[PDB]
């Protein structure tokens, strides 16, 4: 049969123009909302969003991935390792009821985009084209991974996602946004200090800083060091793999090629899994508050 | 003045939660991410002991009133282009004017 091929159709009469309201609307939110979590704002729990509904995909057989924008069924939503991105899809919904035209998948992939380019990252080049698909398409639990891994884990890990070496690691660098909460993964604290501003300090933080192996509260084992911070067993694995920690170290050097580096790789994640016809728009590159005069 | 003037227990929050993770609370305070903030108004952008500045923080050289600090609070990287200070800013008046206040009376 061939796996199943999911085309990429523009909502109907919709363009450039009209993805660019959408981009304002949860920007403007990102900025008005800036209460939550102890004012990191909802912008990392946005670009976590974006990563899950993507990172169900599996190339083998085409299921999963950001297309079908299935995390709104009950099954999905409910993952054990979707804790936490409840908070996610409520700063959207009010969004979606503003532009009911556009699709789920390309709404909570649209959110992540939006939440890096604001939080002063890179330009992600963002597509159109992701429809909703039913509950019967909706992948089962279990396809995210676990952070209590180490390397060899998480490079086998993405090879079902299509990621090499190099974008694995790019895509890590993502974590020095935010934090890990106790009640949702069992883990405590943030990579960083600039938790809501898209920098390579996820890099510089594992190898300039000092780790510890401590358990915490939930009776998990994670890397603590002095300066409050904290790493995954899949983030740690990073610099304890000698093909992962010459990457580690490129970017700790050169931000400017983790930010052309992620954006390829991020796109990629979001874009797994869906065909563009050829008569299809190229990829739009949304202008921020910033440049708008806000 | 033009900033009001309104909370000492309020800004306590917004300065634990938004600034401590570098911000300390104490003179001869360390410097970790950021510099300590004790005698920071009255003083010029990039004097603080024992720090390393980006040129660009040293070059600035603006006295820190309650004024010119929150043009800078709002935006760090469009007052002074090139700071390596990572935060998004303080987008409402409130916040601002919250913080200054308690910045007024806690770094005295
Ligand atoms: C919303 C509250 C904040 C206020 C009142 C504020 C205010 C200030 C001020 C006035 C300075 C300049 C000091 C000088 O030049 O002598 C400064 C520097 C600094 N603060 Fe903040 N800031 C805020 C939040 C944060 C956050 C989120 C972090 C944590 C990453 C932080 C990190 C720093 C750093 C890294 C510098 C040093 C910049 C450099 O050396 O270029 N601050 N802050
Ligand atoms: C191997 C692999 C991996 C792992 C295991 C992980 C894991 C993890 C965990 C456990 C957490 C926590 C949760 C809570 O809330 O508590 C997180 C978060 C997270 N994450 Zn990540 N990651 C990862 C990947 C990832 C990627 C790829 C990305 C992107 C691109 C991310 C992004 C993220 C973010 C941003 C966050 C934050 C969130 C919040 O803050 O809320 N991530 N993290």
């Amino acid at each position: 049969t061939t796996p199943l091929v999911h085309v990429a159709s523009v909502e109907k009469g919709r363009s450039y123009e009209d993805f660019q309201k959408v981009y304002n609307a949860i920007a403007l939110k990102l900025r008005e909302d800036d209460e939550y979590d102890n004012y990191i704002g909802y912008g990392p729990v946005l670009v976590r969003l974006a990563w899950h509904t993507s990172g169900t995909w599996d190339k083998h057989d085409n299921t999963g991935g950001s297309y079908g924008g299935t995390y709104r069924f009950k099954k999905e939503f409910n993952d054990p390792s979707n804790a936490g991105l409840q908070n996610g899809f409520k700063f959207l919904e009010p969004i979606h009821k503003e532009f009911p035209w556009i699709s789920s998948g390309d709404l909570f992939s649209l959110g992540g985009v939006t939440a890096v380019q604001e939080m002063q990252g890179p330009k992600i080049p963002w597509r159109c084209g992701r429809v909703d698909t039913p509950e019967d398409t909706t992948p089962d639990n279990g396809r995210l991974p676990d952070a209590d891994k180490d390397a060899d884990y998480v490079r086998t890990f993405f090879q079902r996602l299509n990621m090499n070496d190099r974008e694995v690691v790019a895509l890590m660098g993502a974590h020095a946004l935010g934090k890990t909460h106790l009640k949702n993964s069992g883990y405590e604290g943030p990579w960083g200090a600039a938790n809501n501003v898209f920098t390579n300090e996820f890099y510089l933080n594992l190898l300039n800083e000092d780790w510890k192996l401590e358990k915490n509260d939930a009776n998990n084992e994670q890397w603590d060091s002095k300066s409050g911070y904290m790493m995954l067993p899949t983030d740690y694995s990073l610099i304890q793999d000698p093909k992962y920690l010459s990457i580690v170290k490129e970017y700790a050097n050169d931000q400017d090629k983790f930010f052309k580096d992620f954006s390829k790789a991020f796109e990629k994640l979001l874009e797994n899994g869906i065909t563009f016809p050829k008569d299809a728009p190229s990829p739009f590159i949304f202008k921020t508050l910033e440049e708008q005069g806000l | 003045t033009e900033f009001k003037a309104g909370s000492a227990k309020k800004g306590a929050t917004l300065f634990k939660t938004r600034c401590l993770q570098c911000h300390t609370v104490e003179k001869g305070g360390p410097h970790k991410v950021g510099p300590n903030l004790h005698g920071i108004f009255g003083r010029h952008s990039g004097q603080a002991e024992g720090y390393s500045y980006t040129d660009a923080n040293i070059k600035k050289n603006v006295l820190w009133d309650e004024n010119n600090m929150s043009e800078y609070l709002t935006n760090p990287k469009k007052y002074i282009p090139g700071t390596k200070m990572a935060s998004g800013g303080l987008k409402k008046e409130k916040d601002r004017n919250d913080l200054i206040t308690y910045l007024k009376k806690a770094c005295e």
